[PDB]
RNA sequence: UUCCCGGGCCUUGUACACACCGCCCGUCACGCCAUGGGAGCGGGCUCUACCCGAAGUCGCCGGGAGCCUACGGGCAGGCGCCGAGGGUAGGGCCCGUGACUGGGGCGAAGUCGUAACAAGGUAGCUGUACCGGAAGGUGCGGCUGGAUCACUUUCU
RNA sequence: GGCUAAUCCCCCAUGUGGACCCGCCCCUUGGGGUGUGUCCAAAGGGCUUUGCCCGCUUCCGGAUGGGCCCGCGUCCCAUCAGCUAGUUGGUGGGGUAAUGGCCCACCAAGGCGACGACGGGUAGCCGGUCUGAGAGGAUGGCCGGCCACAGGGGCACUGAGACACGGGCCCCACUCCUACGGGAGGCAGCAGUUAGGAAUCUUCCGCAAUGGGCGCAAGCCUGACGGAGCGACGCCGCUUGGAGGAAGAAGCCCUUCGGGGUGUAAACUCCUGAACCCGGGACGAAACCCCCGAGGAGGGGACUGACGGUACCGGGGUAAUAGCGCCGGCCAACUCCGUGCCAGCAGCCGCGGUAAUACGGAGGGCGCGAGCGUUACCCGGAUUCACUGGGCGUAAAGGGCGUGUAGGCGGCCUGGGGCGUCCCAUGUGAAAGACCACGGCUCAACCGUGGGGGAGCGUGGGAUACGCUCAGGCUAGACGGUGGGAGAGGGUGGUGGAAUUCCCGGAGUAGCGGUGAAAUGCGCAGAUACCGGGAGGAACGCCGAUGGCGAAGGCAGCCACCUGGUCCACCCGUGACGCUGAGGCGCGAAAGCGUGGGGAGCAAACCGGAUUAGAUACCCGGGUAGUCCACGCCCUAAACGAUGCGCGCUAGGUCUCUGGGUCUCCUGGGGGCCGAAGCUAACGCGUUAAGCGCGCCGCCUGGGGAGUACGGCCGCAAGGC
């Protein structure tokens, strides 16, 4: 079974953009869908929608690149560059408010889950709350 | 590894070996010597090289170098003894200070004194 | 153009790079250190059983063998439990010395040989078994870390 | 033995009250209230004496300090695995301020332990200190907090408080006195001595300040302390001069013999004036006390300075210690001479055997400075034990494989709880130190003040996304039903053919065999070759492969029986029932061992023949164990895909095994090859990952020594872990 539903979607999002992909299937969950509105907020993916694959339900996550470039390889810039799980089965990440990092002098963000819901590092920051550090993104 | 294994097992310290036996934390040791002896060196070099059998106030009897240009070492001669090894004689682990007890300083080093316990010589 | 000598091109293998007149293995002999087993003899600790057991609390006696008494008792003294310590026997551990003896490392390079790196000359490695001055040899099986289309013959 | 006073001891009364038994009420472990019964108090002294001061007795409460219990944290060795016997618990007693198995009887058999007990080694712990970007590592001296000890071992008294450093008792060692019967002594208190050692101080000044004990007070005591001295032991501050000075003295060192270098450096000129000589001389010191007032508040007066004639102020006033390491690269600074694998240097790579920037000296230069190097030790660089922050295809490292205990991990939706997690408030987080600001000694060091913080935990409250738990439900994971399929999967029993060897028979003759070439060997007791018959063992040619099965080892004629695993289809059933897996258990090639049987071929050892310098080998002829079967052991390996298992995602092309299908082709599972992206140090890997990620197990930290020594466990042994 899937250990890890998250880093699952996560990874396959790694995978897609890797090889350029238009976009990408990922199991149904709130928790998924809620990160991804996160995702989407900030501007990682032109978006997502709610899905059917044979009998079961999924999500179709579209992905984001830039312009074509110059030169040898042509593939253009990703969007997401790094994308990494930190809390973990076996090792729970946990933050409060001044124990939150920031993602790359700003120029990248951070998601968690707090009380008050998932949360990116500024808006967990500006709420005053810590919780859950889910994964990094830039 | 797995996080849990270091949970259980951890990670381990590594250790230390002293390369002097003085024992004590030992700055120096003072010792009575035995013989005085010329020891050939291994391959890559050759000459004759001054070298002691001495037993110390630890208890311990070890082989320590004979600096300088010439020196003065009887058989039960006594001497302060000191850290750092000799690499082309091996079985030496230790230095003999000299200007301490019965080992006398060099005569007429002018450069370097300190090393080799030499006072400064009269003025001009 | 099979073979002897020199040489060239391509390829293949190499643990060689003062470059096969190369590198490299081991027994024994020589030089120098450290270490194991270890009878035996000293020393230390600990444990059990038994025995001896000071001081001191606690406990009993404290009586026509002692002292004070308001007769209610108290002190002295006596006995006893525990007990520091000591002894015996047995068991175990650590530590010193130790005849004899096992192997090792380094170095100076001698000795018998050619083991391994080119198919290193019987491809090698291997676990195991046996044998042999030594490297090793061979049997069973396994591995590709094996070349290639398909007499013998040392060393520097 | 005798006299005697008291805040010494005792007896009686006084019962504000308290103590104890029993009862009741409230509260909830032994808290409080209350009733009867019983029991308990005591000290006087001085006065500026008939009124105050000091002190006493009982009770309650506060303040301070402390005892005991508990949660959590607290080094190394698993070659220490079982430990415990008042030990664990209970009843009743003893003891204490109080719980306790602290102590003692009786009963029960419990208690601890891989979450590391017990044992061994080591070590006072902490506030902090050092280092480091950080995490962390190391350390625990000075100051402060707690603990333990007071020559070694043990025990009680006194008392609020000790199991008592300058108190007591005994045992032991040592020293001293002894009239030999016996006693005295305890610097890990200050200083000082001795011994050890590389090494650590004056047998100092003082009660002025601070603090402590007693006292109404005056005051006494105080090696606590305040000071001084010694030691560059550390930090900080400062001086050895400042300026004017020739293309540039001498001396010395290089030299293309022209010159260059030391270098404005010095002489000299001028100026300033550390040291020293005088004069003045401090803060730290105003309280206790006395006077007024009231012995309060308030006010007033007086005494007291170890440091010390020191700090400092004012005047006078001399140009007056520089040394140490290094100079090949790391690493900043170069030449001459000497030396000749000599003498020697060295932290690493290394230098030196005739012209050495590495040794020695000289000139010069660089670094630092009242200091400069060496040794030892700690952190660092070191991401080299990696939480941040590493690895295991060939460099070190995948466990031989499976099963599965504990443990670790958890698919989708709804709800409760609020243990984890998050937030607010509060308590704690002492002082010093560290950070910031101001300030005091001429600055700094140092000191002062104030400010700023802080993880961790306690308490109260709030949040519910994730983790957790409970309640309920879904079906993509997993299991199962039904219907099909392949396969050397494994056990038992039976059976078939070819061939080798031996026996029997027929026929048949001069050799067969074997090598590079020969010989040993077999043959006239008739072989080799041919035919027929019989015996027996062991292995299964073609099919057959780049094939298949199993978890690994491994599995190959065929029949039957017993039995495991596995793939596909039908969406049928259960409803997260899962993944991993320390220890344990089972399996485990070949060799080897034990017992018994069997033995054709093969073949260690061995008996021989050739070859060779030798041949204990390769070649050849024989031939035992063994190979085989039954049972019981042995646990090893290049047990290798040198790649642990499970899941998800990430271009394809080609060959193949097998299952299904509307069967050019699509699909599901398995085995190969070339290869997108990607990864890799490269080779190479690449939907059978070594790619992108997750969960769990095992394992690695330079080579040799050595998979050895010793220990333990298993085994009959060899040996293995
Ligand atoms: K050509
Ligand atoms: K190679
Ligand atoms: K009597
Ligand atoms: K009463
Ligand atoms: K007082
Ligand atoms: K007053
Ligand atoms: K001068
Ligand atoms: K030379
Ligand atoms: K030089
Ligand atoms: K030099
Ligand atoms: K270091
Ligand atoms: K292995
Ligand atoms: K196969
Ligand atoms: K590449
Ligand atoms: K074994
Ligand atoms: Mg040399
Ligand atoms: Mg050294
Ligand atoms: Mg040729
Ligand atoms: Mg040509
Ligand atoms: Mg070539
Ligand atoms: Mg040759
Ligand atoms: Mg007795
Ligand atoms: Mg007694
Ligand atoms: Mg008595
Ligand atoms: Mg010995
Ligand atoms: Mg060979
Ligand atoms: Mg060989
Ligand atoms: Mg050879
Ligand atoms: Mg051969
Ligand atoms: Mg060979
Ligand atoms: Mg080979
Ligand atoms: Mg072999
Ligand atoms: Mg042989
Ligand atoms: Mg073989
Ligand atoms: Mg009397
Ligand atoms: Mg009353
Ligand atoms: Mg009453
Ligand atoms: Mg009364
Ligand atoms: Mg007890
Ligand atoms: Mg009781
Ligand atoms: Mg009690
Ligand atoms: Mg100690
Ligand atoms: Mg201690
Ligand atoms: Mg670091
Ligand atoms: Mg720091
Ligand atoms: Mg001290
Ligand atoms: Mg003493
Ligand atoms: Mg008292
Ligand atoms: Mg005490
Ligand atoms: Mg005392
Ligand atoms: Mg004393
Ligand atoms: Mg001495
Ligand atoms: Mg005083
Ligand atoms: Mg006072
Ligand atoms: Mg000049
Ligand atoms: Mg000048
Ligand atoms: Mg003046
Ligand atoms: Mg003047
Ligand atoms: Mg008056
Ligand atoms: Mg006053
Ligand atoms: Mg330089
Ligand atoms: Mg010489
Ligand atoms: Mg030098
Ligand atoms: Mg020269
Ligand atoms: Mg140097
Ligand atoms: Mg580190
Ligand atoms: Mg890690
Ligand atoms: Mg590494
Ligand atoms: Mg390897
Ligand atoms: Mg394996
Ligand atoms: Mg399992
Ligand atoms: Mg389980
Ligand atoms: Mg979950
Ligand atoms: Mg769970
Ligand atoms: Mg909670
Ligand atoms: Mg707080
Ligand atoms: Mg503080
Ligand atoms: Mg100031
Ligand atoms: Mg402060
Ligand atoms: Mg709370
Ligand atoms: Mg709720
Ligand atoms: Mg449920
Ligand atoms: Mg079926
Ligand atoms: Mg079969
Ligand atoms: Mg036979
Ligand atoms: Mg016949
Ligand atoms: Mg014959
Ligand atoms: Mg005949
Ligand atoms: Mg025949
Ligand atoms: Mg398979
Ligand atoms: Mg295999
Ligand atoms: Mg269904
Ligand atoms: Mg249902
Ligand atoms: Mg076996
Ligand atoms: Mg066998
Ligand atoms: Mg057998
Ligand atoms: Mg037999
Ligand atoms: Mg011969
Ligand atoms: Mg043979
Ligand atoms: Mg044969
Ligand atoms: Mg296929
Ligand atoms: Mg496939
Ligand atoms: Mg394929
Ligand atoms: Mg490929
Ligand atoms: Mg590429
Ligand atoms: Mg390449
Ligand atoms: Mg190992
Ligand atoms: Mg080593
Ligand atoms: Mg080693
Ligand atoms: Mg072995």
């Amino acid at each position: 079974m899937l250990t890890d539903p998250i880093a699952d979607m996560l990874t396959r999002i790694r995978n897609a953009t890797r090889v350029y992909k238009e976009s990408t299937d990922v199991p149904a969950s709130r928790f998924k869908e809620e990160i991804l509105r996160i995702l989407a907020r900030e501007g990682f993916i032109k978006g997502y929608e709610r899905v059917d694959v044979d009998g079961k339900p999924y999500l179709r996550v579209y992905l984001k690149y830039g312009p074509r470039r110059q030169g040898p390889d042509p593939r253009p810039e990703q969007v997401i560059h790094h994308i990494r799980r930190i809390s973990k089965p076996g090792r729970r990440v946990y933050v409060g408010v001044k124990e939150i990092p920031r993602v790359r002098r700003g120029l990248g963000i951070a998601i968690l889950s707090t009380s008050k819901g998932v949360l990116t590092d500024r808006e967990a920051r500006k709420l005053g709350v810590g919780g859950e550090l889910i994964c990094e993104v830039w | 590894p797995t996080i849990n294994q270091l949970v259980r097992k951890g990670r381990e310290k590594v250790r230390k070996k002293s390369k002097v036996p003085a024992l004590k934390g030992a700055p120096f040791r003072r010792g009575v010597c035995t013989v005085v002896r010329t020891v050939t060196p291994k391959k890559p070099n050759s000459a004759l090289r001054k070298v002691a059998k001495v037993r110390l106030t630890s208890g311990y009897e070890v082989t320590a170098y004979i600096p300088g240009e010439g020196h003065n070492l009887q058989e039960h001669s006594v001497v302060l003894i000191r850290g750092g090894r000799v690499k082309d004689l091996p079985g030496v682990r230790y230095h003999i200070v000299r200007g301490v007890y019965d080992a006398a300083g060099v005569k007429d080093r002018k450069k370097s004194r300190s090393k080799y316990g030499t006072k400064k010589p009269k003025e001009a």
